[PDB]
């Protein structure tokens, strides 16, 4: 019903600015607070501060006061947030909420993350990773697909286009020296394979990669 | 609604 | 600012027990007016955004299992799940909005616990395009084991080799309650034609002896 779309994943460096939305749908923008809370990877939630929606005016925690700003844009029911002169430390997640008079948030964005990095954006190469020639045969077969050699992190990963949701298992991305890689498997009864098509799904937005990969033995 | 967003349930009072 | 201390920093029960977490705040959140503590409990399972599960202290959100119940007045508040379930897997936070800043707590990790399950490994030469390419990385995933302490260990003819070795944790499975393992060497194109034997070595507690997997670069 009520909803907050917030802005894609951001790639700045050192000293650069960025800024970032979070659109509300489904109720009057006007009427509620709108707050922010940042999540650091690997960290607990942060308040950052909140924007009054009928008349614009933010207040800001202590820790937040001084590069970060919140803005409106009431006509398009939008909120914006920006930090100046990026840090690489201020890398986080940074979510939008509604906030109602009971004193909690009911509503929330997906969260935008930014990540604060030198390193150059670069496309992944997708490898298929079918068993070798002399494997044995069990009644499950796991099927795999590796991602690496891309920057930054958001990358996707599927199996026949969502088919196959049930016995996947798709890695978090490890970073080493600039360049992430990551690996997803899946697992299908041997009886549907090859017999069937299995082909994995990657996409690299940040570099225009998109790649689908099908599986053939040996 | 509109008159006035309230941030802080120290500043809230019953109903009335 | 008003500091939030939650405790345990992570809880570790099996489905269908009950837990129950705490959480205490500097000063009393209580308003004596509305007679209400303005402290909330949110839920944040991995790649999420928190959910609300309580507010007003210990009034349940609208939608939210009757499992979730929030206890408490003053500075000394709990969240209790009477039945925990595989989809409750995550981090409990509470947080206070009395006074502002609104401040959180650390959170409290939500572990399941269930039977011991030896992981299936599965291993895999590099690909024929990889190999094109100038490289080689050979792949090995171990997955739907418990508990989560797992060593890997590689071998290239009979010897560990611990360079360039990169690997990976799933977190605790949604419906399984089971975690996976990846893990990848890799090699130059030249270094891996040199060698015959690729193995990885998964030590786990389901068995004294090592689920071995391996393949030779001759029939590959």
């Amino acid at each position: 019903q009520i909803q907050l779309v917030q802005s894609g994943p951001e790639l700045k460096k050192p000293g650069e600015t960025v800024k970032i939305s979070c659109k509300a749908s489904g109720y009057t923008f006007t009427d509620f607070s709108m707050h922010w809370v940042n999540q650091a990877p690997g960290k607990g939630l942060n308040w950052m501060g909140w924007v009054n929606t009928e008349t614009g005016e933010p207040t800001y925690a202590d820790d937040f006061k001084g590069r970060f700003a919140f803005s409106l844009e009431t006509s398009a029911s939008t909120a914006y947030l920006q930090i100046n002169s990026l840090k690489n430390e201020d890398t986080a997640t940074y979510f939008c909420a509604r906030f109602l008079l009971r004193q909690y948030f009911d509503v929330w964005g997906a969260g935008t993350t930014v990540t604060v990095s030198s390193a150059k954006t670069t496309p992944p190469s997708v490898y298929p990773l079918a068993p070798g020639s002399a494997a044995q045969t069990n009644s499950m077969v796991t099927l795999g697909c590796l991602v690496k050699g891309y920057f930054p992190e958001p990358v996707t990963v599927t199996w026949n286009s969502g088919s196959l949701s049930s016995g996947v298992h798709t890695f978090p991305a490890v970073l080493q020296s600039d360049l992430y890689t990551l690996s997803s498997s899946v697992t299908v009864p041997s009886s549907t394979w090859p017999s069937e098509t299995v082909t994995c799904n990657v996409a690299h937005p940040a570099s225009s990669t998109k790649v689908d990969k099908k599986i053939v033995p040996r | 609604p509109g008159g006035g967003q309230i941030v802080g349930g120290v500043y809230l009072l019953p109903r009335r | 600012d008003i500091v939030m201390s939650q405790s345990p920093s992570s809880l570790a029960v099996s489905a269908g027990e009950k837990v129950t977490m705490s959480c205490k705040s500097s000063q009393s959140l209580l308003n004596s007016r509305t007679r209400k503590n303005y402290l909330a409990w949110y839920q944040q399972k991995p790649g999420q955004s928190p959910k609300v599960l309580i507010y007003w202290a210990s009034t349940r959100e609208s939608g939210v299992p009757d499992r979730f119940t929030g206890r408490g007045s003053g500075t000394d508040f709990t969240l209790t799940i009477s039945s925990v379930q595989a989809e409750d897997q995550a981090v409990y936070y509470c947080k206070q909005a009395y006074i502002p800043p609104l401040t959180f707590g650390a959170g409290t990790k939500l572990e399941l616990k269930r039977a011991d399950a030896a992981p299936t490994v599965s291993i895999f030469p590099p690909s024929s395009e990889q190999l094109t390419s100038g490289g080689a990385s050979v792949v090995c995933f171990l997955n739907n084991f418990y508990p989560k302490d797992i060593n890997v260990k590689w071998k290239i003819d009979g010897s560990e080799r611990q360079n360039g070795v990169l690997n990976s944790w799933t977190d605790q499975d949604s419906k399984d309650s089971t975690y996976s393992m990846s893990s990848t060497l890799t090699l130059t194109k030249d270094e891996y034609e040199r060698h015959n034997s690729y193995t990885c070595e998964a030590t786990h507690k389901t068995s004294t002896s090592p689920i071995v997997k391996s393949f030779n670069r001759n029939e590959c």
